[PDB]
């Protein structure tokens, strides 16, 4: 199964989570 | 000043990794700003510390973060595909989605008790004064 990556988003951005190989 | 905050996170195998980012004028730091990586033990090992110090007997030590469990949505994840053949492309890739709502979900909840646990910290002008604080905050090894 993939390795999940969070992104806090620079406010106002929104966070985001991409999917990483593993 | 001391700012602490958490910009990125990692989520594997059964391992939690979080980016802990610190802006700071204090002249005991090395460097005005720095990140490290940290895991939750590390966050855990910093609590238990910090109640171990004499010096802190009449102080209420931050509470730890709770430990992350991202259990349901890995484990929903590697049965996804798993049955890729099962099911058509747009199943597949709404189920994708949803999996990975999950993932934010339980990713927002995590790393704020994280950063709010370090943000009360430097709160206290006693413990954002502390040596061991700091290690946690810039030792780099690599």
């Amino acid at each position: 199964g993939p390795a999940v990556q969070f992104f806090k988003g620079k406010n106002g951005s929104a966070d985001q989570v991409i999917l990483v190989t593993q | 000043s001391l700012q602490i905050d958490i910009p990125d996170a990692l989520s594997e195998r059964d391992k939690v990794k979080f980016t802990v980012h610190t802006k700071t004028t204090l002249p005991t730091f090395q460097s005005p700003e720095f990140s490290v990586t940290r895991q939750h033990e590390d966050f855990v090992w910093l609590h238990d510390t910090l109640i171990e110090t004499t010096d802190y007997a009449g102080l209420i030590i931050p509470p730890a973060p709770t430990k992350p469990d991202f259990d349901g949505p890995r484990e929903k994840m590697q049965k996804l595909g798993e049955g890729e053949g099962s099911m058509t492309k747009e199943e597949f890739a709404k189920m994708k989605q949803e999996l990975e709502a999950e993932y934010l979900a339980v990713f927002k909840k995590t790393v704020s008790s994280h950063e709010v646990f370090l943000q009360r910290l430097s709160s206290h002008p006693v413990l954002s004064k502390d040596r061991n604080f700091h290690v946690f905050l810039e030792y780099d090894q690599p």
